[PDB]
């Protein structure tokens, strides 16, 4: 809830856009007073971003608030094993459902490099002419 | 130049060098610092420190299995 | 591809089945040349294991007869 | 239970394998040097003919020994310091002449060189050279 | 039937007096009032006190059941 | 498609709508058939909700994240099974965070149960024989 009484979205408090119309959203006193909800890291900012962003090597806050190399660097953040996948170059994890699905996940195209080799599902997978895997539903959906 | 998790580039005399490197541990992980030990799996015998000796060597009053382990 | 004494015995199998369609061979030194009817290739390798298999050329027909000249 | 002693090698007449012995918790059997085989009475060993049963362990010529092979090179090759593998020695270097469809090749044996010797055939199947008038035939099917 | 197994409802026959939501306690050996979700939940010494307190913009009904939004 | 709750005896007859307000994307539910209760969980406003079956009274009874640290969150909820025997709701979560949490039917004592080798747990449910917890998961596909 915004001073005129005029409520938004959680995610849209301070983020550095007027929306309440009174500045109440971007006053720089709640700013820096306010504390994320449960789960979301906090910024020098002031802006809320979901805990797995942290690391995330692209910016979130705006000020690299979000990305401390040095604690990034250590094993305190490493990846999710057997369940995420890691680029190449960069210090990013990713899920690992989004290597080959067409799109530069990593940044780097780490993610979309050597999809040729990648084994579709032996069962519940169709393989497209550019060795991607799809779902056997999407096939034929129009 | 090895590449850990994190995107540090060292060269290969650090891998599983017992000093962390990386700054993350990834160098120093057991999937590489496993070096499994000999064992001697079939159609032998084996004494101390994986001599896969043949079995007429058990016992046999001559020290060859390491400091006389049999 | 396999090569035995004048008499026809002692036979020995360089490559075992690994070639589509050979239809002429030749031997110099240590490397065996043949020419390949399905790929439409000419190819080489080793003359007693066929380690180190190349294709040497592309042709666009069919390559009947080969020989070494020397 | 029969001969738990292991040692049942330790003998002449009994056990009789004529290179070297090795005994189980029971019994004997009998073993040759390297390139001797053990032959069907079990007791014996015999030299392989190197040269017959395995001729890839030299590049060129073979000769047996007794209990062993020796590798020669044929006349105008000239034996590498491995002792196996054996060089062409004239200067003059080989080239694959092969025929097509329509044409006559001139490849070198690397790959490096493709050429043209004759083309505008009607269909060259067979091919082959003679030395002593560098002349070369073929069969136009 | 059996995909659901009987057993005795700790709430039967009085909700355990509650005018409101009697709720299983965690452990299944008790239960435990509640109240919906704009009500103020206030415990006495004996018995629990769920008043309304919805908005401006929400009307609450005659007997106090619940809060409806004004449109 | 249409954002209600509706109910119908196994006749075909009677059918009748008993929620249709303030439920944004309703995930999955669960009848408490014991005090007689409707349970549900909502993907938007990331909760765990309760009602009467007849559709008065709606509470709300776990929101925000599950343990002390905030390591997991309501996120994506997903599949829902009540325990009444022992009081609890079990229920899936396929977020970042991916989990099984649990908390008792009145919503003290939330806790999570699986936290590892858990990427897209779809389903759950109960063997009330053995008392065994089930789940699915469509990443990994055990
Ligand atoms: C393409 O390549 C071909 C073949 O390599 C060349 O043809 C050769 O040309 C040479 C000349 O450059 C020819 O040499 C001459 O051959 C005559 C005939 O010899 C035949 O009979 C003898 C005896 O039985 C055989 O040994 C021989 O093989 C032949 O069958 C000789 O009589 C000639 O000798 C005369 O001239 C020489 C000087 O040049 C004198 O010293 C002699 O006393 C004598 O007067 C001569 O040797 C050779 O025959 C051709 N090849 C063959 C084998 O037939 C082409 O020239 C070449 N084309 C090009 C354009 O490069
Ligand atoms: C397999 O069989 C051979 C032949 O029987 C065994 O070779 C034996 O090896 C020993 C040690 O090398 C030989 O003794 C040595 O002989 C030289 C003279 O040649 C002498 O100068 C040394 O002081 C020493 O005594 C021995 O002569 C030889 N056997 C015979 C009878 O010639 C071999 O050891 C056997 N291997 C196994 C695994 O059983
Ligand atoms: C789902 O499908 C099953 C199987 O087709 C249905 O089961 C059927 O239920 C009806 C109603 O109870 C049964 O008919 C009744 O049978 C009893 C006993 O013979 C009789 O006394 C009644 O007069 C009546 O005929 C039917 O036999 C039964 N069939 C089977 C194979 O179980 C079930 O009703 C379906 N459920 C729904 C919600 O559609
Ligand atoms: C919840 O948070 C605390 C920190 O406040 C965690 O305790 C630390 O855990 C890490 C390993 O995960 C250790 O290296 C630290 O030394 C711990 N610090 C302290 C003060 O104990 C705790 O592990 C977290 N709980 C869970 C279940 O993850
Ligand atoms: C509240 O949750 C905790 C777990 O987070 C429960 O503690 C477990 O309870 C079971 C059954 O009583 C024990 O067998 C376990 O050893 C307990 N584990 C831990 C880590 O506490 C606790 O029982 C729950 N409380 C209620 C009210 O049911
Ligand atoms: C990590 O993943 C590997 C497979 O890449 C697996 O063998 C291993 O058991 C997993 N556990 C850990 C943390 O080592
Ligand atoms: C032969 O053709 C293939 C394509 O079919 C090509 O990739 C290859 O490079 C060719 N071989 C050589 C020697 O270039
Ligand atoms: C932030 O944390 C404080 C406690 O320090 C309060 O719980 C506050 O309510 C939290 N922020 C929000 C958005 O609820
Ligand atoms: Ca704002
Ligand atoms: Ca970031
Ligand atoms: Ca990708
Ligand atoms: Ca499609
Ligand atoms: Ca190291
Ligand atoms: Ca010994
Ligand atoms: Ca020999
Ligand atoms: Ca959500
Ligand atoms: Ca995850
Ligand atoms: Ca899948």
């Amino acid at each position: 809830q915004c001073a005129n009484k005029r409520c938004i979205p959680q995610s849209w408090q301070c983020d550095s856009v007027n929306d309440c119309l009174d500045n109440s959203d971007e006053d720089t006193s709640h700013c820096a007073s306010r504390t994320c909800r449960p789960g979301q890291f906090k910024c020098n900012n002031g802006r809320c971003i979901p805990q797995s962003w942290k690391c995330d090597v692209d910016n979130d806050c705006g000020d690299y608030s979000d990305e401390p190399i040095d604690e990034c660097t250590t094993a305190a953040y490493n990846c999710d094993n057997h369940t995420e996948f890691s680029c190449k170059t960069n210090y990013r994890c990713i899920p690992q459902w989004a290597v080959c699905n067409g799109f530069d996940d990593c940044r780097d195209n780490s993610d979309e490099q050597g999809c040729e080799s990648v084994p579709c599902h032996p069962s519940g997978d169709f393989r497209c002419a550019n060795h991607h895997c799809i779902p056997l539903r999407w096939k034929c959906d129009g | 130049q090895f590449t850990c998790q994190n995107g540090r580039c060292i060269p290969r005399f650090f891998v599983c060098d017992e000093d962390n490197d990386c700054g993350d541990g990834s160098d120093e992980q057991e999937h590489l610092c496993h070096t499994p030990e000999p064992t001697c799996p079939l159609h032998q015998f084996r004494c101390d420190n994986g001599h896969c000796i043949e079995m007429g060597r058990v016992c046999n009053h001559v020290d060859d299995c390491s400091d006389n382990s049999d | 591809i396999e090569f035995s004494d004048l008499e026809g015995h002692h036979r020995h199998t360089v490559y075992d089945g690994s070639l589509p369609h050979p239809f002429a061979l030749t031997i110099f030194e240590d490397t065996v040349f043949w020419t390949d009817w399905n790929t439409r290739t000419v190819e080489k390798g080793n003359k007693y294991d066929g380690s180190g298999r190349v294709v040497l050329v592309n042709t666009t027909h069919k390559p009947f007869d080969i020989h070494v000249y020397h | 239970e029969k001969g738990c002693g292991i040692n049942e090698c330790l003998d002449s007449s009994i056990s009789r394998c004529d290179h070297n012995c090795t005994d189980t918790i029971t019994s004997f059997y009998c073993s040759c040097l390297p390139g001797y085989k053990l032959m069907s009475d079990k007791r014996s060993c015999v030299d392989i003919d190197e040269c017959k049963e395995s001729p890839q362990l030299c590049s060129q010529k073979c000769e047996n020994v007794v209990g062993s092979y020796i590798c020669k090179c044929a006349p105008g090759y000239i034996r590498e310091p491995d002792g196996k593998s054996c060089r062409q020695n004239s200067n003059i270097e080989p080239y694959l002449i092969f025929s097509n469809r329509y044409y006559i090749r001139n490849l070198t044996t690397d790959g490096s060189s493709y050429s043209l010797i004759l083309q505008g055939l009607g269909n060259v199947v067979a091919l082959d050279f003679d030395r002593v008038e560098k002349r070369l035939y073929w069969i136009d099917a | 039937p059996y995909r659901q197994p009987i057993m005795s409802n700790p709430c039967g026959t009085n909700n355990g007096g509650c005018s409101h939501l009697c709720l299983i306690k965690a452990g299944g050996r008790g239960f435990t009032c509640a109240c919906p979700d704009d009500f103020q939940t206030v415990q006495l010494r004996d018995r629990t006190l769920c008043m309304p307190m919805c908005s401006s913009t929400q009307f609450l009904c005659g007997n106090n059941e619940k809060c409806i939004p004004i449109w | 498609e249409k954002q209600i709750i509706e109910r119908m005896f196994l006749n075909k007859t009677n059918r009748e709508t008993i929620i249709n307000h303030r439920l944004r994307r309703a995930e999955s539910l669960a009848v408490d058939w014991v005090s007689r209760k409707l349970y549900w969980l909502d993907a938007i406003l990331d909760c765990l909700f309760v009602s009467d079956l007849e559709g008065r009274h709606r509470k709300m009874i776990a929101q925000h994240c599950v343990d002390a640290n905030n390591t997991f969150c309501f996120e994506h909820p997903r599949g829902i099974v009540l325990h009444p025997q022992r009081g609890h709701v079990y229920w899936a979560d396929w977020g970042v965070h991916a989990y099984i949490g649990r908390i008792g039917m009145d919503g003290t004592n939330k806790s999570v149960i699986i936290s590892t080798k858990i990427e897209w747990p779809n389903a759950i449910t109960i063997d009330y024989t053995n008392d065994l917890l089930y789940w699915a998961d469509a990443h990994l596909g055990y």
